[PDB]
């Protein structure tokens, strides 16, 4: 129904109340996703920082 | 002999105390205890008799935020400017603050994806590939490589900022500071808008209409050919535009997306901006967001 | 089990707690914390796979400018303690992971409380530096570091003096509508995270770029790298035109 | 169904007819006319959705300097009346829209008839102004407004009391060659108004923005509100950069 | 000695709502202007000697956006009040100001009101209305009426306070940045509308081609029982054609250059015809005629 | 099949070869070469569609300063000849395209060897110019033009005079490790010309427009004409804004 | 005694300038064409063979530029040579100086406008009608392109002849720098688009083949039977369910997840760097073919 949380690979839900973690990404695919998200939000930096 | 030069030992202990730049992390003025902790040996060496150590500490106890690893260049520049200010009156508590605030932003912006989002994930994956097989070599290599890279970067950048001190300053004193600030603000707004649109997830549950579609506007599964050509017919009508079900369901999310996608996200972001401008703590806003999530799920809104 | 192992585990948890905010030696990372706990508690090999899986999950979990990231240190220590307390060294890893991931509700807010309440420490630092005592600052910074380390030292010590199922049973005792509400509330904390920085920099001549960036974020054609490159190019063009006009 | 409901729907149709040429209170817009018709006829939620979808269709339907836009007020009123009369309150919205859209034959031409019949009204206004009769001028203006209102009121009153013999004429109009030809000709009559307003503003400096807007209007990823916001942002950026120079 | 109190200006502004309604092809909006100026003519003039002349001068051609016409009314009222006291009869200054700010103001008001504010408010209202919420139409009506009345009253007060001085304000200044930003935004939105709101879809068929035996799904050697479904779906996702006969349309070939090419070509033809001083009624009737004949010959 | 048709096809191939190097009348472009070949030997519309598809493929195939572009003229002429010879006037167009695309082997290398074979021609031209015999430099220039035409005229005649004959260029010329590698290497040879022309014009002021154009070229929603119009509009806006200072 | 280079000979030179290529070699590119175009001018201006050899050998050196924008250089050279013939102004370096001065920028402004701006639009417009079977497409393309080309050549040649020594002054910083800047902007935009779309370096290694949990694949073994099964599968796919139990991920997908066309721009930048190192494009093209063959051999491509 809902994904309670998603890590670098896969995501976490509850099945019949029990918590399960399902991995749906290869380690190199997880690294690619992490790099893509990190460098796709890098532009939001460089700011005054207060 | 009266120029109180900073020896290699003093710079080395400044770099060593740089490891603790965090630890006294605050919200009102983040990362001040680390700056003072790093500057303590410098003030101890190049200031004496305790008549004005309060002034130097207060100067080095203001707001300062940046990436923990790429902060050594700022420290080297500040050490050079302070040792030059011990004899030559150049920084009247207005140049060092200016250079600090100038390099806080862009240096953090370049250090965040390089270290947290490029080096760290690759090193973690390399270590975990060995760790998944029960090999201590994985974690050992991860630790050693990360420590070597981080310490080497800090020492290299600190030493470079010491030599280039009082030279780097008169490169941002020109038209390179306003330009960098303006470009950074433009790029930051452009990317923050996309981040707000994409990464803020607000999906609305309520369903408005469950109407029955008119005849000829949907795939009538009762009259489909018996196999073989049935799939051909179904796929060709689907490609034409016919619906897959007799009942057409309309959702509030569909209407809000027809207006413009991400409207709820931008409205929530503007509300958060207003609440922060009203001097409300971010902890309160985060707890409130969790509470309204729970309530919205309870009432069927989300 | 043995007492010396208990002090060793507590000390490892303290190191992980201080390095969860220090972020230098990565003693809080699962790859190191889980390995150390497995080494000091006996069974070491069975904890390396736990660290590997938790590090695979925990990539891209870094704090970015007052936007704290979940479960930096507490997840690894709690998972290792749970794994070693309940036996089944190689079979209990999935359960340890499924308990580690929802430990955000106990780690993120836990570090946020100490992070918020460190402000009076710096206020006292300023008051003591008003006279010029170096020892007071050198004492207060270390006390803050140790105080943040206690944040992970305490629950790890408490897990060793509690039944090896309590946290798991508690987590699966939730009304099952609380989890969905927490999940849909955790998808909006990035809103306040971005609101802080938007308030940090926002002027009359950069809001149109906000509008343009919001509009061009249409559904699934341009990647985030492409949007960042577009923003950089637009900023460069704007700067060039401003300089030429001036 | 009650006589009070008939009086109310006739009155709101008359108001929509007035506002079709007044263009001030927007009572002729579907978002208002359809909901007003539904409010006084019972079913209200079934007509608000119809008004919303018609307003989605009826965006960019402005009258620009003797270039009349199609189906100002008769489309909304006729669709709402047809929907309320025929049942299927929310299920019959596509049918109501499919009957309302081809009213360009009955919605665009008669307004031109009224506008060309208003010329003798202005001639008589000038004739009265020659003698200095102030009251006659306002009387003629009010009568012109009333005639414009009844131009829309009459078809609504015809629709309420259905002339079921009109089924003989529904398909009497020569199919394809007339009905579909007029239907496909009614989808391009907004081009005249768009061309006139583009002629109103055209300089060597704003044509590239026209090119940009035409290009970025590709198939269904950006809504009209997104395009409008993009245009506003681009205009603001251009003005700021012009001020910089 | 004529005062023209705020009540008279309020009455004129209220009557200016009916600037249309006497809309004729020979002299558009000429009756509404006189109707709105009726109370001012009544108050300023007497004994019916110059009332006829006053109505004559205000019954000539005057066409502009109904909402941005209050500045013209205010400047005209200021001129009339100025010439009523002191006998500064002009009979050409009033015409000069009426025609000077009749074209540019129409061109700055048509995009802002008809093509920027109205579609935005209509989309905002329709988003809620499609969900059955009464707040959609209510918000649309309230916001539109408030904006329109506020603009009308503020601009009427502006045009009367300034007076003949507005000729300086005409050479802006603010009126030049507004006329440029509005031009940019209007060109953007009008191009988008031309792309999206003009339907010239053709339907002739260029060719019917039998594809080679590597392109269609070949619904004769397909498996059965939910295996055929999977095979067909994977083949379609790969890129194989649904049917063995490939049909190519003229519309598809035209969209390969740029979508909406016919729409922009037709709108440029309409601009060229309009610049030739051709009435839009003839162009609209001709558009209906060409649509009919194109349907007859199979082009449309 | 007629002698006159064969002669005219060979002549058209010669003209395509000449304009392949001349690059002035564009007789080497598929839109013209394919249409002329089709007009000469019966089926004209069938070749017109094929020329249209090839022209859609052959956009951005220009030579830039010793960076030759693939299949300037040989692909079009060979595809037209194979289409007219093999029947299936319109149904065989995808097959003709699939055979024309990997003819880069026969096109690029065959024009490169001719281009390096013209150096002794220019040496003879210098030798003749040293004597002052200006009547021979023009003859050598015409001979070079004629050989550039012949390099494409000959393969067309070879294709015409052989329906299938001995298919060893269809069997052994494709070891299935060389034909596919060469096919995938032929899809990148335009990068050398693109890099050369980008090197020709590149400043820190125009690189952001390169970034914008690269980003805005996402997967299959804007056509190339739309992208070019966007570029022209952006250039005009930039020039107008820069002239304000 | 003035010769004056009558308009007929200028028309002949402009006509012969259509054959500026044809003797296109790798050593002195487009030089035989330059000499061939200059031949009538050498015939008229110079006589008795005592300096015809010198005039030819001076116009037989390196000359590389866009064929269409070469008439300005041709006219400037014509004016300079005509002026030198009557007045004793032997330079032998002023004409070479202006040739090298106009070699670079004119080629850089002519390549994108003609080959990459006018030609693709004209080809697309012609092919749209050609794809419909209408011969008006190719006819319009031919007529428009040739009219534009000949008009540009004649107008630019006449302008360049008129501004003999004033070419570098009447167009030095005015509508030359403006035309150069606009053409550079448009060319960079279109060339980035062409690099993204026209360069295909699609890799084909398989990163991983993972197995999905019982909430993702369509599960075509417990599907309903008959027409109901097709409906169920269709809406399950529309919901977002994976079509197969195995989720195959390739390197191309991961590369596109960053930004599409990454390999294309990387290869283009590598070619740029190689060209800047003074490596002839022939070696680069042959190397591209070699790496294509090898990459297919090792399975990388
Ligand atoms: O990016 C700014 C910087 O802020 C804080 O110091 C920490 O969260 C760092 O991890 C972060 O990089
Ligand atoms: O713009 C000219 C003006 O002409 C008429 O008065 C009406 O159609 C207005 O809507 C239009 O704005
Ligand atoms: O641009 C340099 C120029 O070099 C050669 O002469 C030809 O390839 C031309 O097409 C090219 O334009």
């Amino acid at each position: 129904e809902y994904h309670l949380m998603n890590g670098a690979n896969g995501y976490l839900t509850r099945v019949n109340g029990k918590y399960v973690y399902r991995v749906t990404k290869d380690p190199v695919s997880a690294v690619f996703g992490v790099i893509s998200n990190g460098w796709g939000s890098a532009g939001a930096g460089f700011g005054p920082q207060h | 002999a009266e120029k109180i030069e900073l020896s290699k030992r003093d710079r080395l202990r400044v770099a060593w105390r740089s490891t603790f730049i965090q630890g006294s992390w605050n919200y009102e003025r983040m990362q001040n205890g680390g700056w003072a902790f790093s500057m303590i040996p410098a003030i101890k060496k190049l200031y004496k008799t305790k008549e004005d150590r309060s002034s130097a500490l207060k100067r080095h106890l203001e707001f300062f935020n940046t990436h923990p690893y790429i902060a050594s260049p700022i420290l080297g520049v500040t050490l050079a400017l302070e040792e030059e200010r011990a004899n030559g009156a150049e920084v009247d508590d207005v140049a060092i603050q200016g250079v600090k605030v100038g390099m806080m932003g862009p240096l953090a912006g370049v250090g965040d994806p390089v270290f947290w989002f490029t080096i760290r994930p690759m090193l973690g994956a390399l270590g975990a590939s060995l760790a998944l097989s029960g090999n201590i070599l994985g974690p050992i290599l991860f630790f050693v490589a990360w420590n070597v890279i981080r310490w080497g970067f800090m020492w290299y950048t600190q030493e470079f900022g010491y030599k280039a001190g009082s030279k780097i300053t008169d490169d941002l004193s020109g038209g390179l500071l306003q330009d960098i600030t303006k470009g950074a603000s433009i790029l930051g707004m452009f990317v923050l808008a996309a981040l707000v649109q994409r990464w803020v997830n607000i999906q609305f549950a309520p369903i408005i209409s469950k109407v029955k579609l008119d005849e000829g506007a949907y795939i009538d599964w009762s009259h489909l050919p018996q196999g073989a050509q049935g799939i051909k017919t179904a796929l060709q009508q689907q490609q034409a535009g016919l619906a897959l079900s007799e009942i057409k369901v309309t959702t509030l999310q569909n209407n809000l997306d027809n207006l413009i996608p991400g409207l709820a996200a931008v409205a929530l972001t503007f509300l958060c901006m207003w609440l922060l401008k009203k001097k409300i703590s971010p902890i309160i806003i985060i707890l409130g967001l969790f509470v309204v999530g729970i309530v919205g799920h309870l009432i069927g809104l989300l | 089990m043995s007492v010396i192992s208990i002090i060793l585990v507590v000390l490892i948890a303290f190191l992980a707690g201080i390095e969860g905010i220090l972020d230098e030696f990565q003693f809080h990372q699962p790859l190191i914390a889980c390995t150390l706990i497995g080494l000091v508690t006996g069974n070491l090999t069975a904890c390396i796979i736990l660290g590997g899986t938790l590090q695979m999950i925990a990539l891209g979990w870094a704090n970015i400018g007052a936007a704290v990231a979940p479960d930096a240190a507490l997840a690894s220590v709690a998972s290792a303690i749970i794994l070693v307390l309940g036996g089944q060294g190689v079979a209990g890893i999935p359960s340890a992971i499924a308990i580690a991931i929802p430990l955000a509700v106990a780690g993120l807010f836990l570090t946020m409380i100490v992070r918020t309440l460190a402000v009076p420490i710096v206020h006292l630092m300023d008051r003591a530096a008003e006279k010029g005592n170096i020892r007071s600052v050198e004492w207060l910074h270390i006390s803050a570091i140790c105080m943040q380390g206690i944040r992970i030292a305490i629950p790890a010590a408490a897990l060793l003096f509690i039944p090896a199922d309590s946290v798991q049973s508690f987590l699966e005792a939730m009304p099952a509508w609380l989890t969905d509400g927490m999940a849909i509330g955790g998808g909006m904390v990035v809103a306040v995270g971005y609101a802080l920085v938007i308030n940090m920099m926002a002027t009359k001549e950069v809001w149109p770029f906000f509008v343009i960036g919001f509009v061009v974020a249409a559904i699934s054609q341009l990647t985030l790298i492409a949007i960042g490159a577009l923003g950089v190019a637009l900023a460069l063009i704007y700067l060039n035109l401003s300089k030429m006009g001036g």
